[PDB]
Parts: structure tokens; sequence; C-alpha cells
């Protein structure tokens, strides 16, 4: 009766990045 | 020179008929842009640059302007939405696609950074970009015999840019899109640079955050040792990303769940239970928890590696997220496990941390602790036990706390603390 829990929160790399030089 | 212009300095120098006088103008525009303290983002937008820049992509006879608008763009694009929206609504994807083939490395990878910004701004953008033919040059410009020949600066563009076409669901990336890319994925992986393999682990974890589907593509690649070995690496930037991945995948069936045990991953979960950083713990005991709702033969191996204590250490004193995510692997535990390998739960001490816990406000996790005793008095009532357990309780303050919960004004609390109380402790 055990169920598998898919995790509770995101957890993710930089979406986007600025160029600084 | 072109250091501090005006917008509108730089738009009348865009709007002239002179492709230097644009160059000078475009190249102010990529430092306003690159400055750290809000650079004047919605003010380039609102003047109308954003179509100049993408028609300057097109110039191959004048590469430095290629450049300098495509590092705009890029910067534009790293913004909000709205800000990334107006990028892809002047035309820039198919534009910073032709230039991935570019002849100027410097060009391509400004092209490849723009792309991902693109593409991380969420599933849409991503897929669109997809449309538009992105994988098989981006592809093309990892296909050399050794990785390492490759700038370092270059190589982690691609594989974060790659990563970001892996990112996101509802919906998930495209299967056919998802099985092009793997390969090189994989490849990537074996690479020996930190920030590379850092993101080639994000990515991972994003594949493998979806049905058993989606996880059976990965596993199927034979990913998963690796994986186990980036779990044990030095830099969190790693392990982060590593272990999220090896949690999606044992949130699968019980065979994708035994390939991550069989590849020694349970070998590393003695430091990850202790871990100094909080989220490693709290990943590694919910990582723990979906183990625990596996096979009785996985539960033995939990008890093999001697990963008991462990638990019981957590329970015992944690973070309470992780404490949390204890009770899971405990109640799981006690769901899925024989008579025998419940005892030894108990043997370890798992009662008195268990009690203890019982003076959370958390509704959920009374919940959860009440299946596990109500589990744990079963084995005992087929060993004719029961009181020695009752007396355990007794001792160390849960007997208390059980009768308090039938005052609890949550219907499920009330009843499953009754129903041990009127069954157990009479």
């Amino acid at each position: 009766s055990a169920v598998k829990r898919p995790a509770a929160t995101k957890k993710a790399g930089q979406a986007k990045k600025k160029k600084l030089d | 020179g072109t250091v501090n212009w005006s917008v509108e300095d730089i738009v009348k120098g865009i709007n002239s008929n002179n492709l230097e006088s644009q160059l000078q103008a475009t190249q102010a525009a990529r430092k306003l842009l690159s400055r750290e303290k809000q650079p004047p983002i919605d003010n380039i937008i609102r003047a109308g640059l954003i179509p100049k820049f993408v028609s300057f992509l097109g110039k191959t006879d004048c590469s430095p302007i290629q450049f300098e608008s495509a590092w705009a763009l890029t910067n534009i694009a790293s913004g909000t939405s709205e800000q990334t929206k107006a990028v892809v609504d002047g035309g820039a994807i198919p534009a910073f696609i032709s230039l991935l083939a570019s002849p100027h490395a410097h060009i391509s990878e400004q092209a490849v950074w723009a792309l991902g910004n693109i593409a991380g701004d969420g599933s849409a953008f991503r897929d669109l970009v997809i449309k538009h033919g992105a994988i098989d040059p981006l592809l093309a410009l990892l296909a050399v015999p050794d990785l390492s020949t490759l700038a370092c600066g270059y190589l982690r563009n691609l594989t974060w840019t790659l990563s970001n076409l892996c990112r996101n669901k509802n919906p998930a990336p495209p299967l056919d899109a998802v099985e092009q890319i793997l390969p090189t994925l994989v490849r990537l992986l074996h690479h020996n640079d930190p920030e590379v393999l850092a993101d080639s682990c994000w990515a991972i974890s994003y594949l493998t955050d979806g049905p058993n589907e989606r996880i059976e593509m990965v596993v199927k690649k034979g990913v998963v040792p690796q994986l186990v070995k980036l779990l044990g690496a030095t830099e969190l930037p790693i392990v982060t990303p590593a272990l999220r991945a090896i949690g999606n995948i044992v949130t699968g069936t019980d065979e994708q769940t035994q390939k991550v045990i069989d590849a020694g991953a349970l070998a590393v979960f003695p430091s990850l239970l202790t871990n100094p950083k909080t989220n490693i713990q709290k990943e590694a005991t919910w990582t723990m928890s979906n183990i625990t709702a596996g096979r009785q033969d996985q539960i033995q191996q939990v008890v093999n590696h001697g990963l008991v204590p462990f638990l019981v250490g957590v329970l015992s004193k944690a973070d309470f997220k992780t404490q949390k995510e204890a009770a899971w692997a405990i109640t799981n535990y006690t769901s899925g496990g024989t008579v025998e390998q419940i005892v030894y739960l108990v043997h370890c001490g798992i009662i008195e941390p268990l009690m203890n816990l019982l003076s959370a406000k958390d509704t959920k996790i009374i919940q959860v602790i009440l299946d596990a005793i109500s589990n744990i008095f079963q084995a005992a009532e087929k060993l004719g036990e029961t009181e020695k357990l009752s007396i355990m309780i007794e001792e160390c303050g849960g007997l208390d706390k059980i009768e308090a919960l039938q005052r609890h004004e949550n219907e499920s609390v009330y009843k499953a603390s009754l129903n041990l109380i009127e069954k157990y402790f009479s």
C-alpha cells in the first residue's frame, strides 16, 4: 500500500543568463 | 567611445544609413544592456530597436554587427517573459538558428546562448525553438571525436542550452526531440568539466521528472551508474542535480528503482543523509522514502546497507521538512516490509523519535506517523508482542500524545488515534 511520491518542490538550474562580458 | 550612450543616441546611429554608424550604436546598446544595474531593456524595446537588431543578425559581410546585435538580443531575451517575447516576436528564432553555422566561433556561441534564453522562458518557446529546427545544428556543433578540444565556455553554453530544451513540463518536450538529444547528453555526462557535468545532470533531472515512460527513455541509455558516480562528487552544484535525477528515477517502477540500487547508490546514503547542506539531506531522505516504497528485496537492501540507523538519525534530529520525509520513509517501509524487517526497525530505535514528532502541528505528518504505528502494531500482533510495544510507546510519552490526538480536530487523526488506544491501550 506504499505509493511513490514525486518531489514536493521545483528544482532547476538557471533558466536565463545575462552576458556581462 | 560607445560607453554610456543615451537610448536616443543609439536610435540615431541605428537609423542612420551608415553601416559603421549602425555598428557603433549597436555596440553602445550592447554595453547599456550588459550593465548589471537596471539595464534599460524596456526603453530599448519601446524605441523599436529589436527588428533592427534582428536584421543585423543577417549581415554576413559585417560579422562585428552580427555579434553585437546577437549579444544585445541575448540580454533582452534574458529578461522577463514579456521581454523574451519581444525578441521572439521580432523574428529572432530563425535568425539565430542560421547563425549556429557561423564560421565565427564567438558568433555561433552567442546564438547558442540567445536560443538558450528563449527556450528557457517556458515550454511554448522551447517547443517553438525546436520547431524552427534548432536541434540538428546544435548537435552538429558537438559532433567531434573528443569534447576536450572544444573551448570550455563554448561547451558549457551548448550544454546549458541543450538542458533548456529538456526543461519544463505541461507539456514535456517532444519525445522525438528527447530521443534526438539523449546520446549527446550521455556523452556530456561523461565529460570532466564541473559546469558541463552540473548542467548535464540538470537536463537528466528534467527528463526524469515525469511518467514512467519518460524515466525509461533515460534509464535505457544506461546513465544510472554515471549518475551514481556524480552523486559522490565534491561539487555541490553537481550533487544537487545528480540527486534530484536519482530521486526522480526511483519514483518510477520497481524495475527502474532496482537499477539505481544495482548501481551502488545506497552506499552513498550514509553521507547524503548526514550532509551538512539541508536540501541535500532532505532530497536524500525523500529519495529513501521512495525506495522503501519498493519491494521487500529492495527494503532488505536498505537494511543491508545499514541505512535504517541513518533514518532513525534523521527522524531524531533534522530540519522539520527533512523529518517529514523521514516519517514517509518509515511509513512506506512498514507498509511493504516483512515482519522481521519491521521488528528490526523497532530494534534500531524508531519508536521514541517517531513518538516525539507527534507534537508536530503538521496534520499530514501526524497521519503518516499514526499509519506507521498501526503497521508496526500489526507486525507485533503476528508475534503476540503487542504488549511490549504498548509499553515502549507509553514509556517515552507516546501514549500521552496519542490519547490527546483523540481531541484533534482533523477527522482521520482523531479516528486513527482512537483506534490505537481502544485496541492496544486498554
